[PDB]
């Protein structure tokens, strides 16, 4: 709700959390000059002003050259307030469906949630890789009988363009 | 008598509710530990800048109260008597009587008001009287007190029960009761001061600390906290105040004829105007400044009030006339026909413009018609001639316009102000004024000689170091007053409160003491010894010890004085397999703050004036999301060196090596190890715009990579960093890691139980050290505190004016008139954009530092863990063995297991070995001897073996090498043959 | 360390036991063809210390 | 002591064998030194003398620390000259704009001057932070070219 | 920062508090880099026990 408490303007949820106000003190303040608590006139009640459930918006798109389905994202927000809607620690993600199987991370959402797959957009728990439980033992050794001379190519930016804005 | 006013005088300054915030503020306040004029007779005490009055307990009642400056009509008076359940706060000029009650409640001369319904007052009435900005303030906090001899301790903050708009002066007061020895009351003072007020969870000022009292209190003031620790803290700069003002104007005393320009009323037409030159006097500007006998007084450069303080190099008083309109064309750059052709002031004009009224003096002869600044050209050439006149006799009426053009600091000043000259002083910090060169300093003599044409010197940064003083023409140097960086050497409020003060680079003469190359250090005494440096003080001297503050010559670890010789060898006979934890950060708290929401609190007006700045917030968001993806990349680069995730074996039969502290804890719901849980415990909000993006790898996911890395290190070892993981038993991997640092593998298996016990005792000691002192895991604590401090100062910038009228945006701002609203929100947008840009620049530098440490951690877990680093002193002090990542939040705590020799011996050594006239050098190890038998052994473990061809190779003879001694080398074959 | 030498730093020049690297004049940068020895075809045996 | 005084405590080593092992650790067999010791010492001292001659006459031979010292001095002098900058400020560079202007106009002119000087000081602090990142990279390079 | 921006003056000293905590931030940065050089010298030279 946007509110005008006796001069102050803002927008947020007006809870009823318990606080004690001295008679000469009208309202509280946080570290900044944003009034966390304001005493409601005509009631002298305590209302802890809390900002709305805002948050950034991301997009889970698989590439126009591949598909066109879009899965808009709502991070750090409970979707109780506004396709299948899925919730996680990073936020509540719509346009995607959770799957129990573990898939490699293609489009990382946040808080371990990674995402088109079979004409649909998914949002799974990140598969940290093949759970290779190596069979250790006090007398177990593995020896490679062969090898692979592979030229891994890494690229390092040595010198940018020598821009010389005068 | 006099008694110690311990902590009283504090009160709620800002009238607003607050919680758990240390809002430091400065007002007229009572300093801690001040002297009071307690009376068992009412002393008429001067109300200097506010006073603090309190009664005593004494049981009974304090009857009535009498205040007021003098009660002698020199000021309007003041009176706060209490009676009949009412409080008369009338300002009447009451009776002057030393024995009042209603004895003095009379003489109704010029009163204000009265308040009722407040019959307040073993008790203690705490009162504050202050007059700030003309609004008298009264505070009250009545608290019972059993003791009456010694004033009890405790902090009591007063409340503004009323805010009187008395509108008077108050310069003394007293307190006279009624009649019934007698009871007592206290009286204190205030001073312009600053405190640091600590509010509670209910916004009750449970604590308060000064800073002008104690240098410890200075540290509490600057750091904005009630706690300080080990460390010198910069507080302020010790400046010597000036003694008394000195003005040295030249010997001239005549008065210049300003009447020969202003009283001169026959001005010269703008076509050919007249300029008057004036010099060599001390003529006053007071007559023109005070008596505003004009209509327009616009000054650029100087101001009407400050004109009397400066002496000028030269003054030209331009004089001409112009119509009532176009008077604004007499201004630097202001266009118009008169400015375009007749008279054009320079863009860098400096002077006062006086368009004093001439409806009766100007008015015919006063004719009028690009050109240079201060130009002058009068000439005449379907013709065209600019000869125009004006025969006037109010909108079109011409006026009189006089312009004074000053030039400052270009030549010996000649026209000065009315300020009387003052005797010169030398060799003392004195504020001065030489022809207008306002400043403070000490005046000494210098061997430099001013040229006769020269007037005053200068340095770089336009500092006038040398000025030839006028009226004496003497060489002088304006050396700045004695200034020195004052610091504090405090041992922390947790342990002590005694404080030591440093004076940076001041000879002791200018204020025990102990001279250092960094300056004289009071509050401490030198110690003729060497202790490990506690608080680096400066210039090689550094510091509580035995309940006493010291400051000694910094110890350098003492002089071991290793015994060198041509044959002096120390080979260690023992080692300690100690684990060392050098903690490194890898990531930080991702922020990615919404700049368009941070700077502009969802205000429609602010958004437009911010996008007008041209994608500043676009760059901010791009940089912040880039460094956030950089944190994710650092976390992946350090923890995800391996693709496959390895589960530790259910049965941990690791040759006696516990990893239960470091391997994941099955009992704990998460995968955090007991040591990881200890880390997480011991290392341990959403606002406008600010937000925290969760890492892609969660804390349990980061711990899962950490557990995978540990499992690979203890089961696959180092091969899983190259290709496929290879099952390695832990004793085998530790034997390999010995073999990789020049110590033979047999040391492990022949000391397997001993090394296992050493490893486990070491890990228990790591847990204990991390559980006792924060200094053990201080690294990530410091980086997290740095990030939190950056966020807190960023959000406190919201509460900063930045030049605007009000820091808060939503209510007071975005609410002015749209033009002025744009002006003030532009000031706020500039200030907050600068704050956010410096925050993101410090964050980019911090991200570069954390990225360097993250590449260090990646190269360690690629070398220290995924292999064994031959880089000596890279994975811990000593020959490195292996390492364990631990998923500490926003960092890694490496357990850099290292091989450190402990017990040494002395032996006789030779570079070579001679047998049968043929040299013999060691294949591996160093030739040494217990005395009669020579032995070769590993360089870092005393494991002597007999010398045979296996451990030696031949090259040369026994007549070329110096330092060779004979011995015998046996055959690895002859005893086999025999 | 990797072009005019062999780096013993594990997992520094190419993922594996580094052999050598060939520089290539990529524009405004460089490209290393990090030749590496990456084992494969493991076979489990019984070990003793 | 050689290298041992950084691993654990100092363990004395005569210089001949320490330099023999410093050959042995780079693939050069120790037998080179024990036969070339005289020439090795002579080349050592002659090269130290060459360093001395390069320091006595050759300029900018120590140009790296000299360069960083000159950079710091230039930055400090740049700050000092920025004190002598206008940024506007009623065409006045002296901070003592007062004794010439009333508190309002002195306030606005001096506020422009504080904006300019704060921008210059923030530029100095940012350049010092970047330069200190470079110095810290070189210091962690020396601490790894030491030890 | 107080002496650089303002020196012996006190009115602009008051005005500088109005520009947030830039004085404190800059002084803290300078102290941090000073301790940085101190620990650089300690890590380079003073690494000997
Ligand atoms: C604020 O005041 C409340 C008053 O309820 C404090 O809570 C405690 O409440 C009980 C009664 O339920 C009292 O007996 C205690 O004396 C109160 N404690 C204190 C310290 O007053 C609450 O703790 C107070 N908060 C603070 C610390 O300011
Ligand atoms: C969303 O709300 C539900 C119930 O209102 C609560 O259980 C849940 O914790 C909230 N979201 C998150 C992320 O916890
Ligand atoms: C109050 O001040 C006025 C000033 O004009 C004076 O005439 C008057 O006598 C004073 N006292 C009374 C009676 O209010
Ligand atoms: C100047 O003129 C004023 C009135 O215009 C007159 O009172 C005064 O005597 C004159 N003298 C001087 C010195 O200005
Ligand atoms: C301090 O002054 C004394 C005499 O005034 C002088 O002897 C001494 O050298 C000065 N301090 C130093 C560090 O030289
Ligand atoms: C070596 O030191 C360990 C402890 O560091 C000790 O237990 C042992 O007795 C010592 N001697 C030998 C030969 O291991
Ligand atoms: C060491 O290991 C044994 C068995 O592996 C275990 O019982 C014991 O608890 C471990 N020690 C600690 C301190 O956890
Ligand atoms: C070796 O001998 C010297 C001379 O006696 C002595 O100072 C030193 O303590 C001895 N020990 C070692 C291991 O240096
Ligand atoms: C030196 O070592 C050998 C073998 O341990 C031993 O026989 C001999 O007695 C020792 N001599 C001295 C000088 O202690
Ligand atoms: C070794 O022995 C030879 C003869 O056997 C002798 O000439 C030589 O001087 C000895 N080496 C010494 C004394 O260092
Ligand atoms: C390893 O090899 C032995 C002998 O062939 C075999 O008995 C065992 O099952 C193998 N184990 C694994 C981990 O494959």
């Amino acid at each position: 709700v946007n509110f005008n408490f006796n001069g102050l303007t803002g927008t947020g949820v007006l809870t009823e959390s318990n606080k004690k106000f001295l008679p000469f003190q009208q309202f509280g303040r946080d570290i900044a000059d944003t009034t966390d608590a304001v005493r409601d006139p005509q009631t002298l009640e305590i209302l802890d002003i809390t900002p709305c459930s805002f948050g950034g918006v991301s997009v889970i798109t698989p590439g126009t050259n591949t598909s066109n389905q879009v899965a808009v994202l709502y991070q750090d927000v409970n979707c109780t307030e506004v396709s299948n809607v899925f919730q996680t620690r990073a936020g509540c993600l719509i346009g995607a469906e959770h799957v129990n199987n573990s898939y490699e991370c293609d489009i990382p959402i946040g808080a371990g949630i990674c995402a088109v797959a079979s004409q649909s957009i998914i949002a799974y728990t990140m598969s940290l890789g093949a759970e290779n439980s190596v069979a250790y033992s006090n007398n177990s050794i593995a020896i490679p009988t062969n090898f692979t001379i592979s030229v891994t190519t890494e690229i390092l930016p040595v010198s940018m363009t020598k821009t010389s804005v005068d | 008598a006099y008694t110690n006013s311990f902590t009283r005088g504090v009160y709620y300054p800002d009238k607003v509710f607050r919680s758990s915030v240390l809002h430091s503020t400065q007002d007229l306040f009572l300093p801690f530990f001040s002297n009071v004029t307690w009376f068992h007779d009412n002393p008429v005490l001067p109300f200097n800048d506010g006073v603090y009055f309190a009664s005593t307990e004494k049981s009974n009642i304090i009857r009535g109260w009498i205040f007021g400056t003098t009660l002698d009509s020199k000021t309007q008076s003041l009176l706060i008597v209490n009676n009949a359940t009412n409080v008369v706060i009338k300002v009447c000029e009451f009776q002057f009587c030393n024995d009042p009650f209603f004895r003095v409640y009379s003489s109704a001369n010029n009163c204000t008001f009265e308040y009722v319904s407040q019959p307040f007052l073993k008790n203690l009435r705490e009162f504050v009287f202050k007059n700030i900005d003309g609004y008298f303030k009264i505070y009250s906090k009545h608290t019972p007190i059993n003791l009456v001899r010694d004033l009890p301790q405790g902090f009591s903050a007063l409340e503004p029960l009323v805010d009187l708009p008395i509108g008077i002066n108050i310069t003394r007061f007293q307190t006279l009761l009624a009649l019934h020895g007698a009871a007592a009351y206290y009286v204190g003072y205030l001073q312009p001061r600053t405190f640091l007020l600590k509010y509670n969870e209910n916004g009750t000022i449970t604590d308060a600390v000064d800073c002008a009292l104690d240098p410890l209190s200075e540290t509490k003031c600057t750091l904005k906290s009630f706690t300080v620790e080990k460390g010198i803290y910069q507080t302020s700069n010790f400046r010597v105040q000036p003694t008394e003002s000195i003005v040295r104007f030249p010997n001239i005393t005549n008065l210049c004829p300003f009447g020969e320009v202003f009283n001169a009323t026959r001005f010269a037409s703008v076509y050919a105007w007249n300029r008057k030159r004036i010099s060599n006097c001390v003529a006053d500007y007071s007559v023109l400044y005070n008596s505003a006998s004009f209509s327009t007084f616009k000054c650029y450069g100087v101001s009407p009030t400050k004109l009397n303080d400066l002496c000028f190099t030269n003054v030209y008083a331009d004089s001409f006339v112009i119509r009532g309109d176009e008077v604004r064309q007499i201004a630097p750059g202001q266009t118009g026909k008169i400015a375009d052709y007749n008279y054009k002031l320079p863009d860098d004009f400096t002077g006062c413009v006086i368009a004093w009224n001439s409806n009766n003096l100007d008015s015919y002869n006063y004719l009028y018609r690009n050109l240079k600044p201060f130009e002058r050209d009068i000439s005449t050439e379907n013709c065209y001639f600019p000869l125009q006149s004006y025969g006037f006799q109010v909108g079109y009426q011409p006026y009189r316009v006089v312009v004074l053009s000053f030039e400052l600091l270009h030549a010996p000043a000649t026209v000065c102000g009315p300020k009387k000259s003052t005797n010169l002083v030398k060799n003392k910090c004195v504020n001065f004024n030489f022809n207008g060169l306002t400043g403070t300093g000490v005046l000494t003599e210098s061997n430099k000689k001013f040229l006769p044409f020269q007037q005053f010197g200068r340095d770089i940064a336009d500092t006038t170091d040398a000025v030839r003083d006028p009226q004496t023409l003497e060489i002088l140097d304006i050396t700045p007053c004695s200034f020195g960086g004052v610091s504090v050497i405090t041992p922390g409020t947790n342990t002590s409160n005694q404080v030591a003060v440093l004076y940076q680079d001041v000879n002791c003469t200018e204020v025990n003491v102990f001279q250092t190359r960094a300056g004289c250090l009071i509050g401490a005494e030198h110690v003729n010894n060497s202790y490990e440096c506690d608080i680096p003080i400066g210039a090689g001297i550094c510091a509580v010890a035995s309940q006493s503050i010291i400051a000694y010559t910094m110890s350098l670890g003492a002089e071991n004085s290793v015994a060198y010789s041509n044959n002096s060898i120390a080979i260690p006979t023992n080692f300690t397999i100690s684990v060392t934890t050098e903690i490194l950060p890898v990531s930080m708290t991702k922020t990615s703050v919404d700049c368009t929401m941070y700077i502009c609190g969802d205000s429609t007006e602010c958004s437009n004036l911010l996008l007008q700045y041209g994608s500043f917030c676009t760059q901010l968001n791009r940089a912040l999301t880039g460094i956030a993806v950089e944190q994710d990349k650092n976390t992946q680069e350090v923890f995800a060196q391996v693709k496959q995730i390895y589960k530790t074996p259910p049965i941990k039969d690791f040759g006696g090596f516990n990893f239960s502290q470091i391997l994941p804890d099955p009992s704990k719901p998460s995968k955090r190890s007991p040591i990881e849980d200890l880390l997480f415990n011991k290392v341990t909000q959403k606002f406008n715009g600010l937000t925290v993006l969760p890492p892609l790898l969660t804390d349990e996911m980061i711990a899962q990579y950490t557990s995978a890395l540990l499992a690979g290190t203890i089961t696959s070892g180092w091969t899983f960093g190259a290709g496929p993981a290879l099952q390695i038993p832990f004793p085998m991997q530790m034997a390999y890691r010995f073999n990789g640092i020049g110590v033979t593998q047999n040391v492990l298996y022949e000391n397997q139980k001993l090394i296992a016990n050493q490893f486990n005792s070491a890990i228990g000691k790591i847990q204990d050290s991390l559980s006792s002192t924060p200094s053990a895991l201080g690294k990530l604590q410091d980086v997290v505190n740095q990030n939190a401090q950056a966020l807190n100062t960023l959000v406190k910038q919201l509460s900063s004016n930045f030049g605007a009228i009000s820091s808060v945006l939503n209510d007071i701002l975005s609410r002015l008139d749209p033009p002025e609203a744009e002006v003030q929100i532009d000031r706020l947008i500039t200030g907050r954009l600068q704050s956010l840009q410096t925050y993101v620049t410090q964050q980019l530098i911090r991200a570069a530092e954390i990225r360097a440490s993250a590449n260090l951690a990646a190269t360690k877990m690629s070398e220290c863990v995924l292999g064994q680093s031959k880089r000596v002193d890279f994975c811990g002090k000593g020959y490195h063995l292996m390492s364990f990542p631990q998923s500490a939040p926003h960092g890694v705590v490496f357990l850099h297991v290292t091989y450190v020799p402990a017990q040494e011996k002395n032996f006789t050594t030779a570079p070579a070995i001679c047998h049968d006239g043929k040299a013999h050098f060691p294949r591996e190890g160093v030739f040494v001897s217990n005395g009669t038998h020579w032995f070769v052994t590993q360089r870092n473990f005393y494991e002597p073996q007999i010398i045979t061809t296996d451990n030696t190779f031949v090259s040369g003879n026994c007549d070329v090498v110096i330092g060779i001694v004979n011995n015998t080398v046996y055959d690895p074959l002859q005893p086999e043959l025999d």
